[PDB]
């Protein structure tokens, strides 16, 4: 009845994720997205994928 | 005799004062001018982004579209995997990427 | 550099450390060794000097 479902999502999520995700930290400058320590660097080659 | 132009994607947000001087089209300076500890120094150079970049000594790539080992750019303009060998037009940027 | 008062939680100096090495070309090398000079990571080829 979607209520279920969702306390059972929110049961499974407090730890689900040990760490913090790579997609969600789009507030990263130009110049600081390009340097090599990023590692979301080597998954950035074409670009419409 | 007209001189065809190829054209090399990379994202909109580029540092301009890269293209004021003598540049490389690659978006990350390379080659063989950079040895003498190794023979295996080439590839890192050229393809390792774990380590910054040569010239310009604050970053990995100025480009992420045309630089890496297995990119858009490398995939297509790279002499090794032969993706335009049917083609029977020079492309200009083939010295570039080998 | 080692000698001075070391921080209460260890895990603070390594994600302060980790932190400070992402956008600076010299580091030491992530593991750390104890009784050693603390030696940056040898990189490729020079271009201006």
């Amino acid at each position: 009845t979607l209520d279920v479902q969702m306390g059972r999502f929110m049961e499974t999520w407090a730890d689900m994720m040990p760490h913090h995700p790579h997609w969600v930290n789009e507030h990263l400058t130009i110049l600081q997205f390009i340097a090599p320590s990023n590692p979301r660097l080597r998954f950035e080659l074409n670009p419409a994928f | 005799q007209a001189s065809v132009c190829e054209f090399v994607a990379m994202p909109v947000s580029t540092d301009l004062q890269y293209f004021r001087t003598a540049c490389n089209p690659r978006g990350r300076a390379s080659g063989m001018l950079y040895m003498g500890d190794r023979d295996a120094d080439i590839e890192a150079i050229m393809f390792d982004h774990t380590q910054s970049d040569v010239a310009y000594t604050d970053r990995a790539t100025l480009n992420p579209w045309a630089s890496q080992k297995h990119s858009y750019g490398d995939r297509l303009y790279n002499g090794t995997y032969n993706l335009t060998g049917a083609s029977p037009i020079y492309s200009p940027c083939f010295k570039f990427f080998t | 550099s080692r000698g001075g008062v070391p921080m209460l939680h260890d895990n603070v100096t390594e994600s302060l450390r980790r932190i400070t090495a992402s956008g600076g070309r010299l580091n030491p090398t992530e593991p750390l060794p104890i009784f050693g000079g603390l030696r940056p990571a040898t990189s490729a080829g020079i271009a201006r000097g």
